């Protein structure tokens, strides 16, 4: 479904506030803390015993940025999300092997953050539009998966 | 399973929505009309408006429940039994749409006490939504 | 995602074997055993206590033949799939106030039903494409609800 | 919670597949893969052709903790308690897929065993393989 013009502007005028680095690394942070076994996917990162390890360790916060990053780009294509993340959904299927209902389960901790950090903003209409995003995001990276 | 640690999580962070249950209640419920909007099908006698009467009520009744809960979360079971009951043989409510109001919970919650949620109390208080969720659908079949 | 002309094969070939009043009442039927409370929307049609009592009821036997003639008219739109259910959609949301997961365990228990009564045509890759098609329908079916 | 009257009918189907643990095993795994291709991500070690050596070995592994469950139906954990901890400390499988397979084993009895699957043993069938999925899953958190 398309993003009408209110959707589209609550959308657009909350993304320029948002700290993508800062809330980034809080996202992942706590999708690792919140749902212990997809620590499987970042042993490589170093130490992931608890939840102390997790929010010192560097590399999932680097992780966590970039991650968001990739997400705020869905923001600038509001007609193509499909489109735009389909090499990045093979890359997850291919290389990665991700199990792709990962995809909501992040999508609904990114608004959990986004809440705290913007409290004033993140009004019911505000939420019910990023949670249609956040739907579609996770769509389209679980497209190309075969 | 809830341990020691994840019980005195949400007994704390529980403890300051004290005051605020009709408040709190309330949005959670707006929360989950406006996001999961499908939820709507089982409430077609409500005033949908913002601050309805009967939104304010039903909300105050959600969240008395889960306080109850809280303070017996050793034996969550028989705490909401009676619940347990009438989701399972009169309201019906597909188990699914549970996790959308645990999801729009946690949000009010992070509005309001953004500091309070920190990421390990925000995993205490998903396990015990979870649980409590659990327990409301153990009757159903 | 289309239906590539292996998959259209699948489905329109054993399309045309089903007996659809008969797999249609057992559909429905197999639904209100294996889960009980969704015989709330159905409470018009009479006694329904028991397996006995909706195996017998002959009101159930008729919505189960309608409810999968229509889901069969899929078969001769599988390009327009969403277009093609969405009055529909809007009825069951706006008028029947049908839950729109029923739609995917539905579709589960469509492919069970399937499978009993031609084993020899549902092979794995007929069944996956079986499990794409109920997927798209339970799709199209909740998509208009608002 | 599954009654005295589902225990009969679980093993009264469960029996069926008797002589058979490797060939049902390996054909619900084969529909697995291809029905719900997102499953393939944790076996990418394996090969996918059609009764595959390793498809095969797995497949009646599967099977045989079913059997275990089925002879031990009265106490579930018990009984899967050492696959418990492996799948939530070493395999970490995401709760959604254990519905995957829980529908291809119905496939499978689908058909094989037709007439034997009748709604109200679907319905017991159905209810244990919940019941199976809820204690490999109890460990995770
Ligand atoms: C909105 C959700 C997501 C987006 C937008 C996203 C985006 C990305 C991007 C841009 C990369 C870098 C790819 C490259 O190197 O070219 C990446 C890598 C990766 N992502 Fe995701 N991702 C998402 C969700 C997840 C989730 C939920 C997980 C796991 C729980 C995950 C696991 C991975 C892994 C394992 C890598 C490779 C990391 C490495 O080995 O360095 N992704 N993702
Ligand atoms: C934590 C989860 C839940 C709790 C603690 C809870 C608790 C309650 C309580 C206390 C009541 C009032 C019962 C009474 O008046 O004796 C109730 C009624 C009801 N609940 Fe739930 N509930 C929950 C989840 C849900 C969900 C997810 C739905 C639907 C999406 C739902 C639908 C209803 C409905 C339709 C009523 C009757 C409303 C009315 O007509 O006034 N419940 N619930
Ligand atoms: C593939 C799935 C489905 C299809 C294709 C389908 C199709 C239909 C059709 C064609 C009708 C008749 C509408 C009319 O009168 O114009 C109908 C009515 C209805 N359907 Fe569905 N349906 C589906 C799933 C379900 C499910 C799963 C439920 C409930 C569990 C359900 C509940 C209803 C009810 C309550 C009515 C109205 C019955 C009455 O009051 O006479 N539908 N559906
Ligand atoms: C009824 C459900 C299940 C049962 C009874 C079950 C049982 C088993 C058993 C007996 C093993 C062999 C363990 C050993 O060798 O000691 C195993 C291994 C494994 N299971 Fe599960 N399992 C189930 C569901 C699943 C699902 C849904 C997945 C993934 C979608 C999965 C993924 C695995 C994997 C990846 C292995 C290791 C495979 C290998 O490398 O050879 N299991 N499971």
């Amino acid at each position: 479904a398309s993003f009408d013009a209110h959707e589209r502007k609550f959308i657009v005028d909350l993304w320029a506030k948002v700290d993508v680095a800062q809330c980034g690394a809080d996202a992942l942070s706590r999708m690792l803390i919140v749902y212990p076994w997809k620590r499987r996917y970042f042993e490589h990162f170093g130490k992931m015993c608890n939840a102390h390890d997790i929010l010192h360790n560097s590399k999932v916060q680097e992780h966590g940025k970039k991650v968001l990053a990739s997400f705020g780009e869905a923001v600038k294509h509001l007609d193509n999300i499909k489109g735009h993340f389909a090499n990045l959904s093979k890359l997850h299927c291919e290389k990665f092997h991700v199990d792709p209902e990962n995809f909501k389960l992040l999508g609904d901790i990114i608004i959990i953050v986004l809440a705290a950090h913007h409290p004033e903003d993140f009004s019911v209409e505000c939420h019910a539009a990023f949670q249609k995003l956040v739907r579609q995001v996770a769509a389209a990276l679980a497209a190309e998966y075969h | 399973v809830l341990s020691m640690e994840d019980k005195s999580n949400v007994k704390a962070i529980w403890g300051k929505a004290s005051g605020h249950l009709e408040e709190y209640g309330a949005e959670a419920l707006e929360r989950m009309f406006c996001a999961y909007p499908q939820t709507k099908i089982y409430f077609p006698h409500f005033d949908m408006s913002h601050n309805s009467a009967q939104i304010r009520a039903h909300g105050k009744k959600v969240f008395s429940a889960l306080h109850e809960a809280v303070n017996h979360i050793d034996d969550l079971p028989g705490a909401l039994c009676r619940l347990s009951e009438l989701h399972a043989h009169s309201l019906r409510v597909d188990p699914v749409n549970f996790k959308f109001l645990a999801h729009c919970v946690l949000v009010v919650f992070a509005i309001h006490h953004p500091s309070a949620l920190s990421p390990e109390i925000h995993a205490s208080l998903d396990k015990f939504l979870c649980a409590v969720s659990a327990v409301l659908t153990s009757k159903y079949r």
